[PDB]
């Protein structure tokens, strides 16, 4: 079907190298948007009851919280004001997959996540000052 | 002009009533069905902000209570039902007589004389008292059996067995039998059936902290002065989650408290004469309380496939007791000068007519005792702690009670209720071997009762949820608004 | 804990007064960043674990965001707004006011500010579909 | 009530024409917003009351959102879009036609144009950011 | 009391009443012949009309 | 029996004409042998609330 493909399209980008590949919106958006439409058609005729159905709500909240969280929703490339961390870890954007290099940057990658959280209020606060001046 | 102008983020709250998650360290079977193991933060904020807090009218301190009989409804819904064993048990009539039961009493009582000497006994660790028991005397005897029959499992044959109960679980129906077998039933098989307590609970001590869910914080009033009706907090700390809590149940005293400070601070019900006070861990105010004789416990089927724990014991050790030790008379008498210096109490100032007595008897939940330590109850007389606790004249009822003593005398009853909400009656089983179990003081239940001018009476209370609203009585749960609305003169513009 | 200072970090500027207070815009959503996280840790070895209060944690989110996007003022520390304030007595001390002390003065005619901003979004919001509609 | 003409206003232009219809933005969030303090209320103190429905609120909210964020166009009356019009036969009567009942002539080729859309904005997505990309 | 800790309701009574009765009451034929000249304008019911 | 599983207690319960089958045959004593209406085919419960 074109909603089994387009899920699975997405992945496609896997094999793909970082600097070919292609960032896909709304990949988590059609991927709740026809899940709850399975789950939907036939009900009106633990897994049928909540025990994760809110799980993907919350799994989909989760990230467009954190986009909020950060003030980055809706940006394929924000730019930010946090400095990178020890630069031993540099992508090889030729020859590279996504994972190949996501896996390397998760060690220290809740570090950047608190470091940045915390960039975002401070920039958040600047906001808040030049606006109350003017 | 002025226009309305609307602000998110803004550090405001409010009251609120929302349920909240459990989470505990020792889950046994208790945790990932109802409680979350545990994170282990402990750090809180000061605010330079006044809010007003209260122990009893707090949604927290009231939801503990619940939640505490709620679970426990959940652990013996599926356990096992003692409705078959309403049956009429033969019993020993010679043992039955002695502790009164039947009441069938002739001739005898001869005259004695009392020797009414020293009796000033005082007992610490290094003494045989404990190893032994054996300690002055009025330690002898505990103990009844029975018969029943109780066709098991396979419903074509009986097999008879022998459960020993004690003198506070059964009812025997008085009559002119002269034969030698006392027919007698249990306590309350007449009213409703029983429920065993076939589980760990009542095993091992129970804590769980609360935490709130996301978007509703909890605060705590920090003020040294706090007394339970205040509104106006100098020092107030937010946190995340709540301390431990003890899920002790006991009468007269409140055991194992994580709130035990240097300092006598005084819970206040303001809108009454409700108190609790809270001990000082500086004349370590430990109790120990030991029952002897080594059990043996042989479970027996029912015709459900579930099995009833018996105790065909023939033993005949001497009953339960406890000692209490350590500094009691010099810590005693600091609560009675706290109270005279503390804001209400429009009432005497006289510390040596002010005096610790119990409630006026009647029914046994008031004029006992009560204390559970690893699965058995224990219930004991109390006055002559209260006896040497003050050092009073000996005239108080009969001459059982002249002696001055550190330690004072128990029972074990079996058919228990659980006090905490209302009523219900279940089974505990009993422990194999022997028990000792130790404890340290940190509480008072005590309702203070005076009408006139004089004589002041710290009085007992056997309210158990009273000790709930010590741990958390100084929490508050404040649903946050980061929603602000104040005047501007901009405008929307274009 | 950074997360427990952080979800706690909000609250600092309670002792500080109105016109000092600094803001702090996305606090909500930190608070929920962290609370599935704590919620979803440890759970994968009556309605507390169940569902009585997650909904109510997703339900006090979405009232929150769905309340600024009923008035138009997502992601936007201040919005001025056309609706002229009410009975200006209650004008806010912003030199020596917290903004808890004063939100309850303003309680009392909270409930009606609400309705009256929401009419005013509509008529600005029929005015954008007829603009648009000319053009 | 407020609350009863408020969220029964939406259909209050239903018996209008197509143009002179008033669109009505913020139906669901302004609905969102006094739907669930209903429910809120008195709760204090199966299906139907705790979760089986509670959260098909929930769910039927974000399936807008979803919906709409999927198609990028969230928070707009009218977008713009590149995809060309299907077989054209089934022209709109702006003079003396109602949306439901425009909307059961479109409802047999409904689905087919979900799908042209979804792929174009993908490809629009794909070509603004490899723009940023770019350059 | 039964065999379960419940209780089940019983009616000892021995004295014989009277046995029930309704006696409606109102003005009710000219009611029902409303009613039957309802039917006999009521779209459909391709019936007589006597 | 009841409760206390280890004796009797006679009751009278005074049932209505249409909730009894009673057993037919020439037996002569004055007891007349009767069953609950439908106790034969499942058990029934009491509408044991309000
Ligand atoms: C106020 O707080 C006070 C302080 O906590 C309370 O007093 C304390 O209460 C706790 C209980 O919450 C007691 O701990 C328990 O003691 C049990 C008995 O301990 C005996 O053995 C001791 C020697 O053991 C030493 O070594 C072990 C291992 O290193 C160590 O843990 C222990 O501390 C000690 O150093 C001896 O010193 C004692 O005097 C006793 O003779 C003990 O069994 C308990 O462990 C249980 O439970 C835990 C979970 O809580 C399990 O993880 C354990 O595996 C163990 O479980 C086994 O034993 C249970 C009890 O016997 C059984 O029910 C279980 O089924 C299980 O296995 C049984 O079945 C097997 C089948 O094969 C058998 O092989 C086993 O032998 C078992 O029969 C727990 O540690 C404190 O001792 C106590 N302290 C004091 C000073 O009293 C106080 O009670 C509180 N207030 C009130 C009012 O109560
Ligand atoms: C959120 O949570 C917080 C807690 O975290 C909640 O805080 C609590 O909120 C409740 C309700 O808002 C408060 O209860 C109210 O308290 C006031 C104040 O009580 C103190 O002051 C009294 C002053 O009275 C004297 O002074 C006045 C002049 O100011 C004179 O006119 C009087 O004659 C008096 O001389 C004082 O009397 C009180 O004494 C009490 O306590 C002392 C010990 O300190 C005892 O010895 C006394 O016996 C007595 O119990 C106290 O010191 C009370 O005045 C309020 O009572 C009125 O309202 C009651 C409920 O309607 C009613 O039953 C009372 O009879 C009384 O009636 C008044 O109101 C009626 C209705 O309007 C009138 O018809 C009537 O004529 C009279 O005017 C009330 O009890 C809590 O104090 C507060 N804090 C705590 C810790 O609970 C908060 O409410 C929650 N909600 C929100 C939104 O925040
Ligand atoms: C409420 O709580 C208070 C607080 O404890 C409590 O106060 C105690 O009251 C008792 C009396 O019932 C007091 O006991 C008396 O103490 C005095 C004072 O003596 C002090 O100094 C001597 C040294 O000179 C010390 O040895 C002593 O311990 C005290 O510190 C004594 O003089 C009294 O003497 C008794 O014995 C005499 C014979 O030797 C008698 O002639 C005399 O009348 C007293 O008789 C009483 O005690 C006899 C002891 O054998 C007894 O046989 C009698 O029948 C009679 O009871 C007496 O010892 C005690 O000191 C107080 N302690 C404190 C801290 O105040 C209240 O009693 C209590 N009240 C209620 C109602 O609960
Ligand atoms: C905790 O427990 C203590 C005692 O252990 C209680 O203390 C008592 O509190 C009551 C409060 O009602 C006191 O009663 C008050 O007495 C005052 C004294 O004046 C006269 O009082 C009565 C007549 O009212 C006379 O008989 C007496 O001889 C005095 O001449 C009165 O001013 C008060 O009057 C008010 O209440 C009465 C009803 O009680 C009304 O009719 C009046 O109109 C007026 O409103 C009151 O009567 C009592 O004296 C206290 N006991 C003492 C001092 O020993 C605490 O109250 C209790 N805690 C709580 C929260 O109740
Ligand atoms: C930036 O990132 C790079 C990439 O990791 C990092 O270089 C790494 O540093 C670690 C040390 O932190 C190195 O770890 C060593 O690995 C070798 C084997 O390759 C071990 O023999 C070493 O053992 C010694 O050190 C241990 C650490 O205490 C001792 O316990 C042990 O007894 C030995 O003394 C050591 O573990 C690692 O090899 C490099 N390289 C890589 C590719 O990881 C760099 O330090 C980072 N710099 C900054 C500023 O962040
Ligand atoms: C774009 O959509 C329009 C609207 O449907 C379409 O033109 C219309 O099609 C319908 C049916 O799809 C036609 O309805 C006709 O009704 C008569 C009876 O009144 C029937 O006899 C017709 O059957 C014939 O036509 C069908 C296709 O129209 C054939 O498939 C069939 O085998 C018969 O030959 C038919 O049901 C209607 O008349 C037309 N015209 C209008 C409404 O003006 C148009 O074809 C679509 N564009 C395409 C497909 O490119
Ligand atoms: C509890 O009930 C059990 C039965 O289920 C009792 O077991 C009985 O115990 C008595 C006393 O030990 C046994 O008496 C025996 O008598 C013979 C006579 O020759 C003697 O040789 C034995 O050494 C023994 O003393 C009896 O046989 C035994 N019966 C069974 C079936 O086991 C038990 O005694 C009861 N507990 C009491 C009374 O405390
Ligand atoms: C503080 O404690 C004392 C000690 O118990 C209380 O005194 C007791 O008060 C009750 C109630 O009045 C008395 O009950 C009756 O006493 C009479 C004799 O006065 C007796 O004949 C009755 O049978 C009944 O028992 C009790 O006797 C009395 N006890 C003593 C030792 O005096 C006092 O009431 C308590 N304080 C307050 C404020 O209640
Ligand atoms: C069934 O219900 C009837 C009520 O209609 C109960 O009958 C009553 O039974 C008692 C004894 O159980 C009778 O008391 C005795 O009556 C005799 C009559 O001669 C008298 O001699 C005795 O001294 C004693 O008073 C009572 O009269 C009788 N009442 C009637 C028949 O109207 C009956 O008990 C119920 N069945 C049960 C409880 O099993
Ligand atoms: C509570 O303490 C805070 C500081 O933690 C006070 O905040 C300061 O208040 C003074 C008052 O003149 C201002 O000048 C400062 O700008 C405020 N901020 C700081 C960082 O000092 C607050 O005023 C105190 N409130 C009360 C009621 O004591
Ligand atoms: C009530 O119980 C006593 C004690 O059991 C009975 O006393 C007996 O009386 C009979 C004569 O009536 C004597 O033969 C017995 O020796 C007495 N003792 C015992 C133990 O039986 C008394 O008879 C009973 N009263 C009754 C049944 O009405
Ligand atoms: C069924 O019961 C009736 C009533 O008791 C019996 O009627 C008697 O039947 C016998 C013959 O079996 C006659 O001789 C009697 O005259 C009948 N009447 C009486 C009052 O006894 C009948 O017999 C029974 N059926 C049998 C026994 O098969
Ligand atoms: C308290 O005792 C003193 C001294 O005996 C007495 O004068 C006073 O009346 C007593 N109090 C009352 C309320 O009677």
């Amino acid at each position: 079907g074109v909603f089994v493909l387009g899920f699975l399209g997405f992945l496609a980008t896997a094999g793909s190298a970082m600097g070919a590949a292609s960032l896909t919106l709304t990949a988590q958006s059609r991927t709740l948007l026809a899940g709850i439409v399975q789950q939907q058609q036939q009900l009106l005729d633990g897994t049928k009851n909540l025990q994760t159905r809110v799980t993907a709500i919350e799994k989909y909240l989760k990230d467009q919280a954190q986009l909020n969280a950060w003030g980055c929703a809706f940006r394929q490339v924000c730019c930010t004001t946090v400095p990178w961390p020890n630069a031993s870890l540099t992508p090889k954007w030729n020859n590279e997959t996504w994972q190949e290099w996501e896996r390397k940057v998760d060690f220290l990658e809740e570090n950047i996540t608190a470091l940045l959280e915390e960039a975002q209020i401070q920039q958040e606060k600047n906001m808040y000052e030049l606006q109350k001046l003017n | 002009t002025l226009y309305v102008t609307v602000f998110y983020g803004v550090p405001a709250w409010r009251n609120a009533t929302i349920p909240l998650f459990c989470a505990t360290k020792n889950r046994d079977t208790w945790g990932t069905t109802q409680c979350l193991p545990d994170n282990g933060d402990y750090s809180e904020v000061a605010l330079n902000v006044t809010e007003s807090f209260d122990a009893w009218n707090n949604t927290v301190t009231e939801q503990a209570i619940e939640d505490v009989w709620q679970l426990f409804e959940t652990s013996i819904k599926p356990c096992v039902k003692l409705s078959p064993l309403c049956i009429t048990m033969r019993c020993n009539k010679s043992e039955t007589d002695r502790w009164g039961l039947t009441k069938s009493i002739t001739t005898t009582a001869s005259t004695t004389s009392t020797t009414a000497s020293a009796k000033v006994d005082m007992v610490n660790e290094t003494s045989s008292c404990i190893a032994q028991d054996n300690c002055t005397g009025l330690e002898q005897e505990q103990m009844i059996s029975c018969k029943f029959n109780m066709t098991g499992l396979k419903r074509d044959k009986t097999k008879e067995y022998n459960e020993t109960w004690y003198s506070a679980d059964l009812v025997c129906e008085q009559g002119n039998n002269t034969g030698n077998e006392s027919r007698c039933y249990m306590n309350h098989c007449n009213t409703s059936v029983i429920q065993e307590s076939c589980d760990k609970h009542y095993w091992d001590a129970i804590r769980f902290r609360y935490c709130a869910p996301p978007g509703y914080a909890l605060l705590r009033c920090n003020d040294t002065n706090y007394s339970g009706f205040m509104p106006k907090c100098s020092k107030v700390v937010v946190s995340s989650c709540t301390r431990m809590m003890e899920t002790q149940t006991s009468t007269w005293f409140g055991f194992n408290g994580t709130r035990a400070e240097n300092r006598t601070y005084i819970y206040w019900h303001g809108r009454d004469n409700r108190t609790i006070i809270s001990l000082n861990k500086y004349y370590n105010l430990t109790m120990k309380c030991r029952r002897p004789g080594n059990k043996t416990v042989l479970p027996v089927t029912i015709m459900s496939g579930l099995v009833f724990h018996s105790q065909p014991i023939n033993d005949r050790p001497k009953q339960a007791w406890c000692w209490f030790g350590g500094k009691w008379k010099d810590a005693i008498k600091e609560v009675k000068q706290t109270i005279v210096k503390h804001p209400r109490y429009t009432g005497t100032n006289n510390t040596d007519k002010i005096n610790l007595t119990a409630p006026g008897g009647g029914d046994p939940e008031v004029t006992f005792m009560w204390t559970n330590c690893r699965g058995e109850f224990l219930y004991c007389k109390m006055n002559w702690f209260l006896n040497w606790v003050e050092d009073r004249n000996t005239a108080n009822q009969k001459p059982k009670e002249q002696h001055k003593r550190n330690y004072v005398p128990c029972h074990i009853r079996q058919i228990i209720n659980t006090w905490h909400k209302v009523g219900k009656n279940v089974y505990l089983p009993p422990r194999e071997g022997d028990l000792t179990c130790n404890s340290t003081v940190t509480s008072l239940i005590a309702n203070i009762d005076w009408i006139d001018g004089n004589q002041t009476n710290i009085t007992m209370s056997a309210e158990v949820a009273e000790l709930y609203r010590l741990e958390l009585g100084d929490y508050k749960l404040v649903e946050i608004t980061p929603i602000g609305l104040a005047p501007t003169d901009c405008k929307r513009y274009t």
